[PDB]
RNA sequence: GAAAAGGAGUGGCUCUGACGGGGUCAGAACUGGAACGGACGCGGGGAUCCCGACUGUUUACUAGAAACACAGCGU
RNA sequence: GGGGGGCCCGGGGGCGGACCGCGCGUCCCCGGCCGCCCCUGAAAAGCCGGGGGGCCCGCGCGCCGUACCGACCGC
RNA sequence: ACCGGGAAGGGGCGUGCCCGCCCGUCGAACGGGGAGCCGGCGGAGACUCCGGCAGGCGCGGGCGGAGACGCGCCC
């Protein structure tokens, strides 16, 4: 049976800090306690290990990411705009 | 393209259905070294140290080894399985014709 | 400390590795005083005679009982 | 009774290489005996995992046979690492010539 | 297409105390209970160096064992010989043949060397610079 | 009055930064023969959390050019940066993420970080977690490269200054709220002996410019010029101006 | 908010049931100045107004606070 | 998974050194996991392995501390 | 007196060769560290004495397995 209403993981601290911030964490610590999926093993097993720091628990290789995802949506655009000037330099 | 790859499915299922094959790298080593390989099918995320022997070992016995443009959880979805695979190796193409490749 | 088997006592004494020999009674206990490790051997009467009579005529044996 | 027992050690700062257990002896007293701290084995190169065969001894305390595998690489490399650096140098070869 | 495991093949082992060195493959044994298996030779120590200021240096050791083929790596390579001639089962916990097998291998590869045959076999592969 | 708190700052003793456990100071590969003439490979060891700071760092082994053995350097991690990846470095290297090229060879509206401001200095612009360069032009003629700065101003650098393909990782540290004094408290014992910040309209006159008064208040303007002398320079120095207002574009 | 506020039961003895040798939990008869957390240990409660959001810090030896700090916000 | 094996395991047993059972807990150490961090939790002597190349019996172990006490600081 | 790398900075041996970038036998009687247990004796000492049983560091008189794995040195 569901035991909160709204504050989910946040019920952990209970009254204090005001309404704005327990917003704030709801959303960012649910994604550092999420499970990202291997670029190798393809499986679901990655999870954080500290600040920018990604291990998968099944292939044991060890990423570079984002503070609380897995990947950021700069990096996303980053590689992808990298990726065609490369080939743009082919021939 | 979209008519390619229909086809490319409608081959990988008609294996399944009737013919042989088996699922998984150590299976498929021991099946090319003897000759029994029509096909090899690998991921696009193969261990690459694991690629260049399969490779090595298909030049070797003549065995036809291509690479199918997915993961390895669509080679899972695709001959119908709820787990990753990264070969799947056909013994008898039964109803398939193979001529999709 | 270690215990033994019979061959090995002889053959330590053959080679005049033992010092000073007990004989101890209860099965006999036999201790022999080498310089590395005290060994001791348990046999019944009976069998504790004929070693005995074996026993090197440079190695000292004394005997113990109460 | 009463059980209590005194300080085996030089000082009474109970660190980490200061444990004790406590045990009787043959004229009816509890004693101290100190507790080592063991060391962890060797581990491989590549993956950090324990290697297997090495007792967690210091190797000053082993003969020299007991502080070996009998294989190249053989406590450097876990067994597969060394069938992947095999595989490795024999196919490299194989296409950095002859195409 | 074709099988591949057939004798004359060059095979690198890959597991036990020869990891990493090169064998031939004397016979391929059928398939039954236990896997798969061949009868194999191969050198165990390759000569050292010798400056010209002998006989205690250049000397070869061969092995013949019975191995796992899922502990095998074969190669383009070939090497013809007669072995088979006298490796069946002498060498299958008939010890005293054994012994004398190793014998009269070590005296072909030292015969080998000598005339610069088969380089590619006799040659050290390199290993985690 | 007394030596006021930015003035005992200066002198060292217990203001010097917490650098015990620090796995040293991170830079590019030394620029040698081989770069200049071609490229060289390295291999990722490990992805290392640093004391004190927010993005990571890596351990890449390159082979001993002027001797045997490894050479092992300590670079700032770009994201997407795994173990067991292969690097490049020099005039030859390809556009990958992870790779180390002079400026002049990038093209145009790449991401890069780690940035040499002057050739051969091992690198300095764009350090932090999430930051990066763009490079905006190339000048042939005379030799320069074009870049913006994450501060969004604009700069002339050499072309053969060298950078690191990507972006650093760690982005979006700061969007986490620290909740706590507490939390405050870790993050700067890791740093400096810096917090927690005592006001200076809550002293007393002998302490600071602002200090004293029936009511707490500054009392004169706190913008202060750029020549006020040390111990005087507090509060808003030689600013443009001040307030809250929109409209900048 | 909340142990909100408020109620009821609680000993001794003779027994019964449940859990896979072990304590606990549940129930009943009988009995005693109309007694039972029998010593010991152990919140009084409620309706409001002012100040500071909160845990924390301070005038060692007359000031513990509404003062300082704080996360957040801004220049 | 199932069948058969290898290695580690500050421990237990039997023989040496030399009275017999059954239980609830308590403390101490150890084990495999899981959780947490804008915090990620010393260094070196010393000792050992790998790759490549070149090639039983005797004797001894120096220097310094070691009694006692809340007998200490507050005249 | 205070401050400091930019200095032709030392070793192995056996001549004679070869190798070499540049401090500290300062700083912990709780951190690291090769190895100790039982019984007994005295007015006052004991992991130190005596008896017994050990441990550490020194000095002198190429094979087996299918495999996981099992069974002198120098740079
Ligand atoms: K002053
Ligand atoms: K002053
Ligand atoms: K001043
Ligand atoms: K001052
Ligand atoms: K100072
Ligand atoms: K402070
Ligand atoms: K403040
Ligand atoms: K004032
Ligand atoms: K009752
Ligand atoms: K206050
Ligand atoms: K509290
Ligand atoms: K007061
Ligand atoms: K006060
Ligand atoms: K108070
Ligand atoms: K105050
Ligand atoms: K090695
Ligand atoms: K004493
Ligand atoms: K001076
Ligand atoms: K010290
Ligand atoms: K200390
Ligand atoms: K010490
Ligand atoms: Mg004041
Ligand atoms: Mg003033
Ligand atoms: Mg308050
Ligand atoms: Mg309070
Ligand atoms: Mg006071
Ligand atoms: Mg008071
Ligand atoms: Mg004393
Ligand atoms: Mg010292
Ligand atoms: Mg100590
Ligand atoms: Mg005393």
């Amino acid at each position: 049976a569901k035991r909160t209403k709204k504050v989910g993981l946040t019920g952990k601290y209970g009254t204090r800090y005001g309404r704005a911030a327990r917003k704030q964490l709801l959303k960012i610590e649910t994604s550092q306690k999420a499970k990202y999926t291997c670029p190798f093993c393809a499986k679901d097993k990655v999870r954080r290990t500290a600040c920018g720091i990604w291990t998968c628990r099944s292939c044991s290789k060890t990423m570079a990411g984002g503070a609380y995802s897995l990947h950021t949506e700069p990096a996303n655009a980053a590689r992808a705009t990298i990726r065609r000037l490369r080939l743009a330099r082919e021939d | 393209t979209k008519k390619a790859q229909d086809s490319i499915s409608l081959t990988l299922t008609l294996v399944v259905k009737s013919g042989k094959y088996t699922l998984g790298t150590d299976q498929a080593i021991r099946n090319i070294r003897d000759g029994k390989a029509q096909l090899v099918f690998m991921a696009n995320n193969c261990p690459p140290l694991v690629k260049s022997q399969v490779d090595y070992l298909c030049h070797l016995s003549k065995t036809p080894v291509r690479v199918f443009a997915g993961s390895s959880r669509e080679l899972g979805i695709a001959v119908g399985r709820q787990f990753n695979v990264s070969i799947m190796t056909i013994l008898e193409a039964g109803d398939a014709d193979l001529t999709s490749i | 400390p270690n215990t033994i088997t019979e061959e090995n006592l002889m053959k330590m004494i053959a080679d005049g590795r033992g010092k000073k020999l007990v004989v101890k009674s209860c099965k006999v206990k036999l201790k022999l005083r080498t310089a590395k490790y005290l060994y001791t051997l348990t046999v019944p009467n009976a069998d504790d005679a004929k070693s005995i009579v074996k026993g090197c005529k440079d190695k000292v044996e004394v005997q113990y009982v109460n | 009774a009463d059980c209590r027992v005194t300080c085996r050690f030089h000082s009474t700062y109970r660190t980490r290489s200061k444990i004790v257990r406590y045990k009787r002896t043959p004229g009816n007293r509890l004693t101290s005996l100190r507790v080592k701290k063991l060391p962890n084995a060797p581990h491989c190169a590549e993956t950090g995992k324990q290697i297997h065969g090495i007792p967690r001894v210091i190797p000053q305390h082993l003969t020299r046979q007991q502080r070996k595998v009998s294989r190249p690489y053989g406590g450097k490399l876990c067994g597969s690492a060394l069938r992947a650096h095999i595989l490795e140098s024999f196919l490299n070869e194989e296409n950095q010539a002859l195409r | 297409s074709q099988p591949i495991i057939k004798p004359g093949l060059v095979c690198i082992v890959l597991q036990g105390r020869h990891a990493g060195k090169k064998a031939v493959i004397v016979e391929a044994l059928p398939h039954n209970e236990r896997g798969s298996y061949a009868i194999v030779a191969g050198i165990a120590a390759l000569p050292r160096r010798i400056t010209n200021s002998a006989v205690c240096r250049g000397r070869v050791r061969s092995f013949v064992k019975c191995m796992n083929v899922n502990h095998l790596m074969p190669t383009s390579c070939r090497l013809e010989n007669n072995y088979k001639d006298f490796i069946s089962t002498q060498t299958v916990a008939d010890v005293t043949k054994r012994r004398e097998i190793i014998e009269t291998v070590n005296k072909d590869f030292q015969r080998r060397i000598l005339e610069h045959r088969d380089t590619w076999f006799f040659t050290k592969l390199p290993i985690d610079a | 009055g007394r030596r006021i708190r930015v003035q005992r700052k200066g002198a060292g003793s217990v203001f010097r930064a917490h650098v015990a456990r620090r796995l040293g100071a991170a830079k590019l590969r030394a620029n040698d023969f081989a770069e200049r003439t071609g490229s060289v490979r390295g291999v990722v060891k490990a992805i290392l959390h640093d004391r004190g700071r927010g993005a990571p760092l890596a351990r890449v082994q390159f082979p001993n050019m002027r001797g045997e053995g490894r050479v092992n350097e300590l670079f700032i991690a770009p994201e997407g940066m795994y173990t067991g990846q292969e690097v490049f470095s020099g005039n030859k290297a390809t556009l990958h993420i992870g790779n180390i090229l002079p400026v002049g060879n990038i093209p145009e509206g790449t991401y890069v970080c780690n940035v040499e401001e002057k050739p051969m200095d091992r690198g300095c612009l764009a350090r932090a977690s999430g930051t990066y360069c763009l490079v905006v032009a190339h000048n042939m003629e005379t030799n320069k490269t074009r870049i913006r700065l994450p501060s969004g101003q604009k700069k002339l650098i050499s072309s053969k200054a060298r950078a690191m393909i990507g972006l650093v990782a760690g982005g979006g540290r700061t969007d986490k709220p620290l909740l706590k004094a507490g939390n405050a408290y870790h993050k700067y014992k890791a740093k400096r002996n810096c917090w927690p910040v005592v006001r200076g309209v809550a002293m007393n006159p002998v302490d600071h410019p602002h200090g004293g008064g029936n009511h707490q208040h500054i009392g004169v303007s706190s913008c202060v010029p750029r020549n006020a002398v040390p111990g005087q320079k507090v509060g808003l120095i030689a600013a443009r101006r001040t307030g809250c207002s929109g409209g900048k574009r």
